[PDB]
């Protein structure tokens, strides 16, 4: 579409050669800066070569600006159950004379327990005491050794993904298109590199926006049911029991199974209480319906309205009312890139056939330009008031772009050049004015608002009283005579009414 | 678990080759065996004449 805010910071900064025989480029490295733009615009990056007349551009597309957070850590918390067993073996030897574990023997597995499995997991093997006599199972008045092993299980296999974060920095999306033809997308962060794609390291900047109710919030998500929620989560491995932060593991593959080598638990996560050779285990792990308030996807805490935006590498979003931030400029860095320049541009001439749009407003004034040339995209439009660059195709086609004007009747003469050849164009049409839209029920903000033109806020005397007149003296005289006649008639009617009201009471 | 040595156990949609799987088992006098994972055992002497 349209384009604005040209830079041209590193023009004529190449050290190329003959160009493989006819013409080529070597490298173009420097540093530039792109200012803030409105959601749904394009920031072109036109290069200038000393030998070649014209070059290609690099458009930057921004769609949404959502409020996300960083990724401090990532882990999976599976669901656990209460499973245990016991045994009632008799001493019958010198093994359970006085005490079963002498000082520290915890591996109470005599090559017979079911702990050596891939579906069990890991736990804590303890011991207990028993009674003696005919009713207790032995023939000696001495306590017996009762061993028990407890472990957690996960029959269903519910998998959760929690990512703690306490920054909540603004971010946005970028649909970058290279001059060669490659078009990809990426999500830059507020000051964090966005996985630079062959030199381009454009980052996003913020304005240090304050928060109201963002102190302990996370982005815990669900994988099977795709259910999201906002609630204070735990921290890294060193945690406390009582809230979220139960038995974790290494990765998602280690979440379905509760085996060792990746799973970490501190202490006091499962209780055991036996009465008579039973070793029954009760559940103490809190479920999802035990945490604090536990906000959900519909969240209206304060001015922020958190929603669920369908996007990759992020599912948490939110958009308050119109903020009109101060600055949202970017910072583009260059490391290495090249563009093929033909330098064989020929005569080309275009003309203007349509003009429309708003006043100096959000969408601007869209003016379609028709060109005709032999090359593909050798064109560059430059004029006073605003500069707009775009790409064309081979042959004769139609292309619609938007420009910024500061006058009601747009009747000027701009200069248009496609590569090396230059010509002249003219515009003639009528434009309108649109103000900032108002708020209505049932509609909520989606991503953000950048800015609204509210500078003048005054009616210009030149544009006003234009269509009412057009001859002007004749129209003024006629309007004055009509107004005088109507005023005299209304005064006569009022006098008659007052006379009727006064008398005949 | 779907099949044990060519013996139908459950109803599955995708079969594969036998794989080593550590699991306890016990016999009760029927045709097929019964595998179990969570079980509590108790050893009693009873002073039987068979011992
Ligand atoms: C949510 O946490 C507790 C739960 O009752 C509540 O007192 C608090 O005000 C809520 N908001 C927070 C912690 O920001
Ligand atoms: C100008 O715009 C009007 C409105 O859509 C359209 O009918 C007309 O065909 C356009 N003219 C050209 C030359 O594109
Ligand atoms: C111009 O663009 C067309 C678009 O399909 C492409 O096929 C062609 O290779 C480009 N270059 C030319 C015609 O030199």
């Amino acid at each position: 579409e349209s384009c604005d805010e040209m830079v041209h910071a590193d023009s004529k900064l190449v050290s190329c050669r003959q160009g493989s025989g006819n013409m080529k480029e070597c490298v173009t490295t420097g540093r530039a800066l792109l200012p803030a733009v409105n959601p749904g615009q394009e920031a072109c990056l036109h290069f200038t070569a000393p030998g070649s007349p014209d070059s290609k551009c690099l458009k930057i597309k921004v769609k949404r600006i959502n409020l996300k957070c960083k990724k401090s850590s990532s882990y999976f918390v599976p669901d656990a159950r209460s499973r245990c067993t016991s045994v009632r073996r008799c001493r019958w030897a010198g093994d359970c004379q006085s005490g079963c574990p002498p000082h520290s023997t915890s591996n109470s597995f005599s090559d017979d327990w079911a702990g050596k499995m891939d579906r069990a997991g890991l736990g804590f093997s303890g011991c207990s005491d028993g009674c003696g006599g005919a009713a207790c199972g032995c023939f000696n008045a001495a306590p017996s050794c009762i061993f028990w092993r407890k472990w957690v299980e996960n029959p269903h296999g519910i998998i959760w993904k929690v990512s703690p974060c306490a920054a909540w920095v603004p971010s946005a999306v970028i649909e970058l298109t290279m001059p060669s033809g490659e078009v990809r997308t990426f999500h830059p962060m507020s000051g964090i590199p966005t996985q630079v794609f062959k030199g381009v390291s454009v980052t996003y900047l913020g304005s240090d926006m304050e928060v109201s109710g963002l102190t302990d919030l996370c982005e815990i998500e669900e994988l099977k049911s795709k259910k999201l929620a906002l609630a204070p989560c735990n921290q890294a491995g060193m945690g406390v029991v009582g809230k979220v932060g139960e038995i974790q593991c290494s990765s998602e593959e280690s979440a379905r199974t509760i085996k060792k080598d990746g799973c970490i638990w501190n202490a006091d996560l499962v209780g055991i209480e036996l009465r008579v050779d039973d070793a029954v285990c009760y559940s103490k792990i809190t479920s999802v319906e035990a945490v604090a308030n536990y906000s959900a996807i519909p969240t209206t805490i304060g001015g922020l309205r958190f929603e669920r935006s369908h996007d990759s590498l992020g599912k948490i979003s939110g958009s308050p009312l119109d903020i009109t931030a101060i600055r949202g400029s970017f910072s583009v860095n260059y490391r290495g890139l090249r563009l093929s320049l033909s330098e064989i541009t020929a005569t080309c001439t275009g003309e203007v056939t349509n003009v429309s749009g708003c006043y100096s407003c959000m969408t601007g004034a869209k003016v379609s330009i028709k060109l005709h040339s032999s090359k593909n995209s050798t064109a560059h439009v430059r004029c006073k008031g605003d500069e707009t660059a775009f790409s064309v195709l081979e042959g004769v086609h139609s292309y619609t772009v938007s420009l910024s004007f500061d006058h009601a009747v747009v009747d000027e003469q701009c200069q248009l050049n496609c590569g090396g050849h230059e010509s002249q164009v003219t515009l003639k049409g009528n434009l309108i004015f649109l103000d900032v839209p108002k708020f209505v029920d049932g509609s909520y903000m989606q991503t953000y608002h950048s800015s609204v033109p509210t500078g003048a806020n005054i009616p210009s005397p030149t544009d006003w009283l234009n269509a009412l007149f057009g001859r002007w003296i004749l129209g003024v005289i006629g309007v004055l005579l009509g107004g005088l006649a109507l005023f005299f008639l209304i005064m006569s009617l009022f006098k008659l009414g007052t006379k009727q009201v006064f008398r005949s009471r | 678990i779907c099949k044990i040595d060519g013996v139908v156990f459950n109803q599955c949609e995708g079969e594969s080759l036998p794989q080593p799987f550590d699991v306890a088992w016990m016999d009760v006098g029927h045709s097929h065996k019964i595998i179990m994972r969570e079980h509590k055992t108790k050893w009693v002497q009873e002073s039987s004449s068979k011992d």
